């Protein structure tokens, strides 16, 4: 019978993955196409350069990564492991941004 | 715009005290006739009172005498709320039907029938249209509009989403819908959306969102004739003759059940009959059958007011071989009363031209206005207000700001007026082609 973890002890290994690396975490064309379909409704025939991309990239997951953060310290107030959309309106909202 | 400059184009109303019934020395575009206009301002009251049926009234007078102008002024002082309908005599030689139908037509269109109702609109710019065409189509969709006040979501069903997308409505496309019928009219593009119409040319206009709610009750008081209702009912696209004529004679049992309906809507309060006026210009280019038809039509309860003008003197009847005043047989002008117009003074013709002068952008220069009314004296009215298009022409030729007296005097020595026209006729007698067909070609 093959092995099974616990349910969380994968979880942090991703954690200790992810906080240990640096590389970009969404993929790189899927997000192409979420800026050039947010452009198109500003100006039609923009273009972005590549660094445009990859600067907007680099801006917006810190955006969600930091977010995260203070969503997951609402959550443990709310004594949960678990974050809930609750948790990221509670958070924006502290920020004044929701 | 569409309209240009004509000869009545000065005229705005009848010129009256609306309290009394005075006539102002001038008002509203109208010089003197003070007793004419009085007189047709009296006509004008009891068109609008409606209780009185089938009165004719002859306006005679020698030509120029503002004949026209007096009923052109009662038709901008009747305005949208009372039927008026012109008719030139000539028009009932009718080669589609005989002259008396032409003439009922006339009658029929001259009552309107008042109808008031009420709809639900739905009106605001679209901010999405979602159908799923799901291989067939118009399977589901959702619809939501705003207005600056409001905005809400609809479920579409099957035959609104064919409207819509028959009228290919679009995100930012301001729409009014007519729910009971499911009519989409598309008044314009939001100005916020405008980058979206891509395909739309430069020349493209657009609109401010609508204000207030989306849905309210609209009112609609329509107005249509007694003879619209008759050609309806002619045929399966009876009113697509309104407009193509092609109406034959309409069958008489038609008429009186219509008549009879429409006793009904009034009886029942869903209706109003509204009276109104039919003038006959140079009413005797009509014929002796006609007037024996228009004798007893005036008796009918559903008959309009009907105004006449005549330049006629003693004259022969038309279809018959003997004379009568007007032109006119006398049993029917003993149905008729009288309104005279008489010439006009050398005063009053200077405030005619004076006033054809403001209709036209011309500046008389006060010497040339005198001499526009020496002209008007002598050559008539008619004449001297043609000169004054004339002159401006040549003063713009000259490149002048304003018409002077050498710019008349170049009007009247280009164009002839009628009487010294004549003289060049009765000089001119052997190169012209007399009645007798004789004419001399040689020098
Ligand atoms: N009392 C008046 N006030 C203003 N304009 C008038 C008056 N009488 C006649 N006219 C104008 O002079 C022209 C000739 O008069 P019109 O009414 O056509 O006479 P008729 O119809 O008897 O031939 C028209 O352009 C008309 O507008």
């Amino acid at each position: 019978k093959p092995h099974r973890y616990r349910p969380g002890t994968v979880a942090l290994r991703e954690i200790r993955r992810y906080q240990k690396s640096t590389e970009l975490l969404i993929r790189k064309l899927p997000f192409q196409r979420l800026v050039r379909e947010i452009a198109q409704d500003f100006k039609t025939d923009l273009r972005f350069q590549s660094s445009a991309v990859m600067a907007l990239q680099e801006a917006c997951e810190a955006y969600l990564v930091g977010l995260f953060e203070d969503t997951n310290l609402c959550a443990i107030h709310a004594k949960r492991v678990t974050i809930m959309p609750k948790d990221i309106q509670l958070a924006r909202r502290i920020r004044g941004e929701r | 715009g569409l309209n240009l400059i004509a000869a009545h184009s000065h005229i705005r109303g009848l010129g009256v005290d609306a309290d009394t019934l005075e006539p102002r020395p001038s008002s509203q575009g109208l010089v003197g006739q003070e007793k004419a206009r009085k007189a047709a301002a009296v006509v004008l009251e009891m068109i609008k009172q409606g209780k009185i049926a089938g009165r004719a009234v002859l306006i005679a007078g020698p030509p120029s005498t503002g004949k026209t102008a007096i009923a052109m002024g009662m038709a901008q002082s009747l305005g949208q709320d009372v039927p008026f309908t012109t008719l030139a005599a000539s028009e009932i030689f009718s080669l589609e039907m005989s002259k008396t139908e032409a003439l009922t037509q006339a009658f029929r269109k001259s009552i309107g029938v008042r109808i008031k109702e009420e709809s639900e609109i739905m009106e605001g710019e679209v901010v999405e249209i979602q159908i799923d065409r799901s291989t067939g189509g118009a399977k589901q969709g959702k619809l939501t509009i705003k207005t600056t006040d409001m905005e809400a979501i609809y479920d579409m069903g099957s035959k609104m989403i064919d409207a819509m997308t028959k009228e290919r409505v679009m995100a930012g496309d301001i729409i009014s819908i007519d729910k009971s019928s499911g009519k989409i009219t598309k008044l314009g593009r939001s100005y916020a959306r405008s980058r979206d119409y891509d395909a739309m040319g430069v020349d493209t206009k657009f609109l401010q969102c609508p204000e207030g709610e989306l849905q309210k009750r609209k009112e609609v008081v329509h107005t249509v004739s007694l003879h619209e209702i008759d050609v309806i009912n002619s045929r399966t696209q009876g009113f697509l003759a309104l407009f193509s004529g092609d109406t034959g004679e309409i069958r008489s049992e038609i008429r009186d059940q219509i008549n009879t309906k429409v006793a009904e809507w009034k009886e029942e309060g869903k209706a109003e009959i509204v009276p109104g006026v039919l003038f006959i210009d140079e009413v005797h280019m009509l014929d002796i059958e006609c007037f024996s038809y228009i004798n007893r039509a005036l008796e009918s309860d559903l008959a309009p007011i009907v105004i006449m003008a005549s330049n006629r003197g003693v004259s022969r009847i038309r279809g018959t071989d003997y004379k009568s005043p007007h032109g006119l047989p006398l049993d029917f002008l003993d149905r008729v009363v009288i309104i005279n117009t008489h010439p006009y003074t050398p005063d009053e013709l200077r405030q005619i031209l004076s006033i054809r002068a403001q209709e036209e952008e011309v500046d008389l220069t006060p010497d040339a206005l005198a001499l526009l009314t020496k002209i008007g004296q002598e050559a008539g009215l008619r004449y001297a207000s043609n000169l004054i298009t004339t002159s401006q022409l040549i003063a713009a030729k000259r490149r002048a700001k304003q018409v002077g007296v050498e710019d008349v005097q170049r009007s009247f020595k280009l164009f002839y007026d009628p009487a010294r026209s004549v003289r060049f006729v009765q000089e001119s007698e052997k190169r012209l082609i007399g009645n007798d067909g004789v004419v001399d070609f040689s020098y």
